[PDB]
């Protein structure tokens, strides 16, 4: 009833939705060939949010999967539900933007975001109401955070009322397995700040150590990083497509949550996972939910949430529940951590409660914070830029494109005034 | 062998995440209490057969089920013990009554249904046939 | 005759109403699918049900009221529920988009273009009816399209209907616990519409029937089904003495002679005593002496509000159920012997009583037990003083810094509406004070 | 079976052999289809 | 006794008589066959049936109607449909080269040479009738058969017939949608004609009975069979008191001599009111007073237009079914206390009222469902000029440019006919701003 | 009852109506050898348009088929439905033409012109009411442009109150087959515009385009190619020959379509063209009809409408349908790029709607329109005329059969009026 469509960039974008579209997949229950086999109808009402049809019950998602290489759109039909992804929404380039920003914005990328625009228009013109734009790309990559970047201020020339969503895999702070990472991080940082309405960070590592201390997995390999995300990719936007108590849509969960334009970073979470060892041993209920989310070992950002205060926090509740103990415990989360929070808003926690769990999941939530303690995840690309740019290195590869200097002295001056509205509210 | 995507190396799969063509089992699987529909048996049907009819009550016709036409969930959790949804618990024990009504203090209307009559004007009129007196 | 609207905005109104509806359809002998088994014909006429239903000439009666909402997730399950085949298709009004939050959204870019239909169903409402008494507007103070679309639908049915009868079953914001960050904005600049749209305004803070339920009625966890029953009994018990026969009846026309002083203090109350499980009054009477003891304690109010700092002014008691007056007097006469429930100076009566001969039927499945009688009072306080000065006080709070106003700028709004919303709130706070 | 095989092909097409190998997909489909249509055009049929 | 002869020229005036008249064959007992069985009469002289069909001998009613276009595809069609019995070989007009959205072949010699076998048509028509009421009209301004020929055809009636009532059931151009580009000059040209030689004119406009669809039906897949099912109901509603038993019935004369004031404001409005699913049947009671305030809307128009700018002129009430006449009186009082609803100084009581006590029918897999109670209203106001006032600047945008002017002059015709087809619409435009005001 | 007679000059017309004439044999169904085999009745109601009927219920084909050289009639002898063409409806001539005009114009076809007009003579009275007449040829051959346009002449003073369609086949933009092109191309195209009352062009250049892109066919042949005209060329006689709510046959489709005289330059398209790879992934419903003909890439003339503005558009529909959804999505595409249709005539849309779709289909659409956007396909020609005629270059091949100097002048001076007479429009 309410269109979403789901925008890409490079490799990390495919490899994300990819499992986006095996947890979607299955909670409504599709086969891999496109045809429903769920169980029940809750499922085959709200079908369209994310879908389109066909006849003979022929689902295909509405997905525009776009990169520069024809390398890795055949590695997303080699997955299991690669069968349902469309060829017309397969814009490719043919050279590769191999870690940088130049040519993934202005060279390469400036003349295949002609097409992609014309997929994106064609698709958001065969419906009856978008609500946004969602989009999955790296900060870190070239073809993720150049063309992405250039794809999202290009969209909201034309439409200039909705609502996106970047879900951004921002760089981890240890491991760096590309040297030039500061400058595409920078370089997008710049744009995401004055177009962008919501911001969800998300961390690697940050992933790798739910996998270790909150799942404990041995070997924990990307499709488990990938399949967490994705199920708070699901969490988000949960209320819009299953009716509930008290529901919560994309639009509501940003003017609950933004008071300012510059200031619109969030870091998301998820709160029912736990290990195979020591899953019997705990019953299941809101108490263990609510403990579960307000401790800085659930979260998927790079940032301690000790070190900042939240401005404000959304939650959203899947499955049956009462919610009486719901209120009592956000209550008392907010009595506990007084000092966690800021003391110039009286209430800061929304609460929204769908009816329907995930699959193989009873009762399943979903949080999506803004915190005080992004900045620190700034400050460092921060240094790390003024530091390697200050001896002038890597300059040949952003300056013989066309490019110029002012540009990264415009992204260093964008980051000291967005860090210090941020540090006043401390 | 007619062609297989190199599977995968085992350094690939992980022990969260696998998604099959869920078979579920007979009945007791879901949170939903049913089996799972059983699906088109052949896609050659979906592709090369369609029968060209806007049916008559849908905005378009590749939304099928735009007013849920054709979902059948009112049904549905009358065959389930506990209602999916928290709004079947409003109407769902009436069919077993607590109480029987009473029927004797009411707001029955007597002034507008008794002094008024049809149409007949008989005050002028002969009594006729049929006209029993007490 | 004696015909009533009710107006549900929001999903707030719209699961209130679907408790408050099963409680019609059950309190009648009506089917869920709107049949009458025993119609006019059989056992005498009745005309009990016309305060609620219109019958058709085919039996299939269909109710008297407007859902409205502007996201169609809460309509589009009873659109396919239980009650699927009562209402007409047309008072389920569903619009695209999501008034999400915001005073905005609801009153300047969406409420100017769906209201037309609602005011064109609610007119042939009006031309089905020949006997109106008045409104009874469900919406929440909180929301966004329980604040906007349903205040900007109050400024337009004042200058329609002209002087009507206006009764509010509003949701209030609590004081500690809240859902959104934004409460504060729509429960205020909605207030500084319905100073004027308005005749009574009755308070319904959810808290308060939490702790209802969890120390009267005995039920840990309960649900939102647990509460709009509640309601729904509240509301029904409200216009009880119109669709049937007691002693002393009641219309809604004395309510507002009755429990309104000033046109600017016109804010009462509510409250229900004999809420108690089939456990705890299995083996204990509930007489009418006690059950009027038992409202006037903090410890039942629907509200949180303490009376003991408050000048209760103008109150009124419509009584249901099995009762004799005398022992009513006897009641009265009892409790303004008492110096901790203190009546303002120059009110000497402030009481009204109505009787009804009917016992409250109990929904299966709900914990009400089925008790002889129900005493429902609406009393009238200067204390809510109290509760609008926290509001005003977090409003300076986090006003101070201009939080938010970026977002409630651009949509049809400006700071002007900002800045005189809050000098209303103090002259209402100053009204209330001179009084008391 | 076909169909899912000629779904697995490369996105874009530059060799010769994925070439040759898409054109023998097709015209496996077009004697599958053919053999379906002659069977599905009337209801009885002889043999 | 009261014979109406009906004449459908153009495609449109075809599709819509094929509908019309397959609802005049249900509303009494006549088969697709043309007989009607023992078992659904009355057992003497019903007098009925003799509105539109006439009596062979041989238990056969043929209907009083022709069917007249210049291309064989709709006509030969009806020839092949489920009713190629009913309507006889001779009743039928072919021709070859349609007209082809173009009035430059209204005056030529292929335009001359077909008008004579109608006019013979309707002259032995007419000849079986001894109780001729008048003729209704069925054609299209937009196209070029239902447009040229049909002037011609009613320029020669008007020579021929004398002083006889004439009323068209014509398709106006929509406001936004159109069909054809040269539809303007082919209406404006065409509405020159329809002033000296017409009583009265009942406009249609295809998206305003879309929308009403939509609005009140929830269908989508309004083809022209939806549509023509809802003309037929209006047609069939307003001939209901030559047919049918009333309290009050109303004749066609005493239509047009209580509608139209002068010889130049004869352009009503149409409405019909309880248009209702069979699914909202059930749950919205169709009483006197909420049928005939459903008229009044403007939402309900079956013109695209506004009266609440505009002003009421005259009124035509046309009850059907059970009516009981203190509920019209009561509702008519009711319907005088709106201010919304303004009347002109010169019309003090502004109504006409009907009663009819055969209830509506109902077509099998059809529309509507079995309504007992039907309201169709025929509202002359002078608000049915702005359709003029945007028709004229349309025409005005297109000339003085020459545009689509070289096939209308050289096909025989003249170029100074367009000249004063703006002249004498300036002078109705004129006409119908000083009788409102 | 209104039939219509068909001409074909040169290997190039003769090539397209060979699959013009095996599209029509099949969707009216008659077999190779020449009997109906259909199985509906509505396939037999109006089949004199095409098919006058002979001995033993054959079907003979009302065609003329005329050619400079035998060569090319023993492949269309040799054909699939070869069999069923009369065989005395030949006429060939001993010496081919090979790319020029005076051959076809003065020498050989002028010759041969008094047997091409005497079949067409006892072809044209033996039919009840004729409609008019049909040619295909090639501007840039030798006996198409050179001989099948003295038709146009001849046929023009013999019925001078018949319609004149020509599906005429404009040089490509970028390579061209023949160097002396433009000559034979422009000295017919100047004629053309006093004798004819319709035009369109078809270049094989934007054809590729379409059988490369949008059907992803693996070696686009001509055959591919001509298949692909003859959609159109059976799209524009629809209701001709079938039923519908709302009919159109040529006459209908030419006072609707060009204003002026001079204008009768139209440029179609064709609506259900999907990649066999993409088949299951859309239905051709409404909007993916109507939306396919507003596109670029879908046109069969090489000129980008963008550039230009559109005069008059039409839509011929198929298939069992109705008109709210339609005349919604006309209007929707009239409405959104209104800077793409000019003003000062206010509706510029036409719709037919028969209901019997092609075999294989079910719901069918056929565009025609005139653009300013035709201007830039005589732009490129009157410049090669005028680069080419300066130098004096090829002159020598036409005027030794006696043609005159300033002729040339005369054609680029009419076709120079045609250049200043479509640019004021736009
Ligand atoms: N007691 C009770 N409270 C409810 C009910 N439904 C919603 N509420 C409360 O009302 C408060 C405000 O919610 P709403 O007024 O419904 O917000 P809204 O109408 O959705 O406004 P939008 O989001 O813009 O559409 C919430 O915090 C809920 O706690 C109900 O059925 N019963
Ligand atoms: N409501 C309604 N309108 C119709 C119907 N048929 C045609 N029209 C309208 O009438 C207009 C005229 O179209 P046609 O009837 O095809 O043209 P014509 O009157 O037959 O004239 P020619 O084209 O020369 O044969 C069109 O624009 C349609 O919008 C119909 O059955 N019902
Ligand atoms: N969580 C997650 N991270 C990924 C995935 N694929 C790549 N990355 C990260 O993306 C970063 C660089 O992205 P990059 O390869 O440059 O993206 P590209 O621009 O599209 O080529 C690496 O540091 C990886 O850690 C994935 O599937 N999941
Ligand atoms: N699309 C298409 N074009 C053709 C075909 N055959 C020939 N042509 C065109 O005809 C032109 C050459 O015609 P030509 O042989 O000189 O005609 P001739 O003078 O009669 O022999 C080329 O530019 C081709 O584009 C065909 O089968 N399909
Ligand atoms: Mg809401
Ligand atoms: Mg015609």
């Amino acid at each position: 009833m309410r269109e979403i469509v789901h925008l890409q960039a490079g490799q990390c974008g495919n490899q994300i939705g990819a499992k986006f579209w095996e947890v979607i997949s299955d909670e409504h229950g599709i086969d891999p060939t496109g045809t429903y086999h769920g169980d029940s109808d809750l499922q085959l009402e709200r079908i369209n949010v994310y879908y389109n049809e066909a006849t003979g019950g022929k689902y295909v998602p509405r997905a525009v999967l776009v990169d520069l290489e024809p390398g890795t759109m055949d590695s997303v039909r080699s997955g299991p539900f690669g069968q349902i992804f469309r060829p017309d929404n397969f814009v490719f380039g043919q050279s590769g933007a191999g870690n940088n920003w130049a040519k993934g914005h202005y060279t390469e990328g400036a003349e295949l975001v002609d097409s992609v625009l014309d997929v994106v228009r064609k698709e958001a013109e065969s419906c009856d109401c978008l609500q946004g734009f969602q989009l999955t790309h790296s900060l870190g990559g070239g073809t993720g955070s150049g063309m992405g970047t250039l794809l999202i201020s290009k969209i909201r020339e034309e439409y200039p009322d909705r609502i996106m969503n970047t879900f951004s895999v921002v760089p981890s702070p240890k491991v760096s397995d590309t040297v030039v990472e500061p400058y595409n991080a920078t370089l997008s940082v710049h744009q995401l700040v004055e177009n962008t309405d919501e911001t969800y960070c998300i961390d690697n590592e940050a992933l790798y150590d739910i996998c270790f201390r909150t799942l404990k997995l041995t070997t924990p390999t990307y499709g488990d990083l990938n399949h967490l995300v994705s199920a708070t990719m699901s969490g988000v936007t949960t209320c819009l497509r299953f009716p509930g108590q008290l529901n919560a849509d994309l639009r509501k969960l940003a003017v609950n949550m933004v008071p300012f334009p510059r200031l619109h970073f969030f870091m998301p979470g998820f709160a029912p996972l736990t290990s195979r060892g020591s899953q019997q041993y705990r019953a299941l209920t809101v108490p263990e939910l609510t403990q579960q989310m307000f401790d800085a070992k659930n979260m998927m950002a790079a940032c301690d949430p000790r070190h900042g205060r939240y401005l404000t926090v959304a939650a959203v509740f899947r499955g049956r529940m009462s919610m009486k103990e719901v209120d009592e415990q956000m209550l008392n989360v907010q009595n506990k951590n007084s000092s966690y929070f800021v003391e110039w808003i009286p209430n800061n926690v929304k609460t929204a409660v769908c009816d329907i769990p995930p699959r193989g999941l009873k009762m399943s939530a979903t949080f999506i914070g803004n915190s005080t303690a992004i900045q620190e995840l700034f400050k460092r690309i921060s240094e790390q830029f003024t530091a390697m740019f200050r001896r002038k290195a890597f300059l040949h590869w952003y300056t013989g494109e066309g490019m110029d200097e002012m540009e990264f002295t415009e992204a260093e001056s964008n980051m000291n005034d967005l860090v210090s509205e941020y540090q006043q509210y401390q | 062998l007619r062609g297989k995507p190199r599977p995968l190396p085992i350094s690939a799969l992980s022990a969260f995440s696998y998604i099959p063509p869920r078979r579920q089992d007979p009945k007791e699987h879901s949170y939903y209490y049913r089996q799972g529909w059983t699906g088109i048996i052949s896609l050659y049907d979906c592709v090369f057969k369609r029968d060209p009819g806007y049916n008559q009550k849908l905005h378009r016709d590749d939304r099928e089920h735009a007013k849920s036409l054709g979902l059948r969930i009112n049904e549905e959790e009358c065959e389930r013990p506990v209602g999916v949804l928290s709004s079947s618990v409003y109407g769902r024990r009436i069919d077993q009554p607590v109480e029987p009504l009473n029927r004797d203090h009411g707001r029955a209307g007597h002034v507008k249904a008794d002094f008024y009559r049809k149409n007949d004007i008989t005050s002028i009129k002969a009594p006729g046939f049929g006209h029993i007196s007490p | 005759m004696r015909e009533c609207i009710s107006i549900h905005v929001g999903q707030a109104g719209v699961q209130i109403g679907n408790a408050c509806w099963e409680l019609y359809c059950l309190e009648h002998g009506i089917q869920p699918d709107g049949q009458m088994p025993s119609d006019k014909t059989i056992g005498g006429g009745d005309d009990s049900f016309n305060t609620f239903f219109s019958e058709t000439g085919a039996g299939k009666h269909v109710p008297r009221a407007v859902f409205v909402d502007l996201e169609p997730t809460v309509v589009d399950e009873v659109r396919t529920g239980t009650y699927r085949q009562l209402f007409h298709p047309e008072q389920l009004i569903t619009g695209k988009e999501d008034a999400a939050n915001n005073y905005a959204r609801g009153h300047y870019t969406i409420g100017k273009e769906i209201v037309d239909l609602v005011l064109d169903r609610i007119r042939k409402l009006a031309d089905l009816c020949t006997g109106l008494q008045g409104f009874l507007i469900f919406h929440s103070f909180g929301g966004g399209t329980g604040s906007g679309f349903a205040s900007l639908l109050m400024e337009r049915l004042s200058v329609d209907y002209g002087k009507k009868s206006k009764l509010e079953f509003a949701i209030y914001p609590a004081p500690q616990v809240s859902t959104a960050v934004v409460e504060p904005y729509n429960s205020i600049l909605t207030t500084h519409t319905t100073l004027e749209h308005s005749d009574c305004a009755f308070m319904v803070d959810n808290e308060a029937i939490y702790d209802i339920c969890r120390r009267n009625l005995d039920i840990e966890r309960p649900t939102y089904t647990n509460l709009n029953r509640l309601i729904g009994q509240i509301v029904s018990s409200i216009t009880a003495s119109l669709r049937f026969d007691g002693a002393l009846n009641v219309d809604l026309t004395e309510f507002q002679t009755n429990l309104v002083p000033y046109p600017r203090i016109h804010f009462p109350l509510a409250t229900y005593a004999p809420v108690i499980s089939a456990e705890k009054a299995y083996h204990e009477q509930l007489s009418v002496a006690e059950i009027t003891n038992a409202c006037f304690e903090p410890a039942n109010q629907m509200v949180k509000c303490d009376p003991r700092h408050g000048k209760y002014m103008a109150c009124c008691m419509l009584y249901r159920g099995d009762v004799v007056p005398k022992d009513v007097n006897a009641a009265i006469a009892t409790i303004k012997t008492k110096r901790t429930i203190q009546f303002v100076d120059w009110c000497p009566t402030g009481f009204k009583v109505g009787i009804n001969y009917q016992p409250p039927t109990v929904v299966p499945g709900g914990d009400l037990a089925k008790v002889q009688r129900a005493v429902c009072m609406l009393s009238n306080t200067t204390a809510i003083a109290e509760a609008w000065a926290r509001l005003d006080h977090k409003l300076d709070l986090m006003y101070a810094k201009r939080a938010f106003v970026h977002w409630y700028v651009g949509e049809g709004m400006e700071e002007g509406e900002f800045s005189e919303a809050r000098e209303d709130l103090a002259a209402l706070e100053k009204d209330y004070e001179e009084v008391g | 079976e076909v169909h899912k095989e000629f779904q697995s092909l490369s996105v874009f097409i530059d060799s010769i052999p994925k070439k040759i190998r898409k054109q023998k997909l097709e015209e496996e489909m077009k004697q599958l289809e053919h053999d379906i249509g002659v069977l599905e055009k009337h209801k009885v049929i002889y043999i």
